[PDB]
């Protein structure tokens, strides 16, 4: 939900946050029986009964409304 | 003499009784610890089964359509 309210550059934060959630899952799974992390993620990403998750859809939304029209490429620095 | 005799017989009678009542208590204790041991196994079985149920519902959702 945080990612859906930020621009494309915030996807690095999303990834780091997801990794913390994965770690939290691992730590908890030593004592509790939880749904597989991937199953939890896909459900939250609405990517279980649908082909494209919320992350993919938001990436495209941002490309269309922000990246393409507002960004300038620098070939020397990439 | 009849009293002394009765007292010796009473000791024997009461020891036998103590032995039986003691065994009835070991049976009662087994029953309890057996009850608890089975409660743990049932919970463990319930835990795993529930997880498997959820997992199946998840996999089905990946291979079927939505409302």
């Amino acid at each position: 939900g945080r990612f859906e309210s930020e621009d494309l550059t915030s996807i690095v934060e999303l990834d780091g946050l997801l990794e913390i959630n994965r770690m939290t899952h691992k730590l908890l799974s030593r004592y509790l029986t939880l749904d597989g992390f991937d199953a939890m993620f896909r459900e939250a990403n609405h990517n279980v009964s649908a082909p494209y998750g919320r992350i993919t859809l938001h990436v495209f939304w941002e490309l269309n409304y922000d990246f393409l029209p507002n960004y300038c490429y620098n070939g020397s620095t990439n | 003499d009849p009293v002394q005799r009765e007292i010796h017989q009473d000791w024997a009678n009461r020891e036998y009784i103590e032995i039986i009542t003691s065994s009835i208590k070991k049976i009662a204790d087994f029953l309890n610890s057996f009850d608890m041991s089975c409660r743990s196994r049932l919970a463990t079985l319930n835990e795993k089964l529930t997880a498997l149920e959820r997992r199946i519902e998840y996999i089905e959702a990946r291979v079927t359509k939505g409302e």
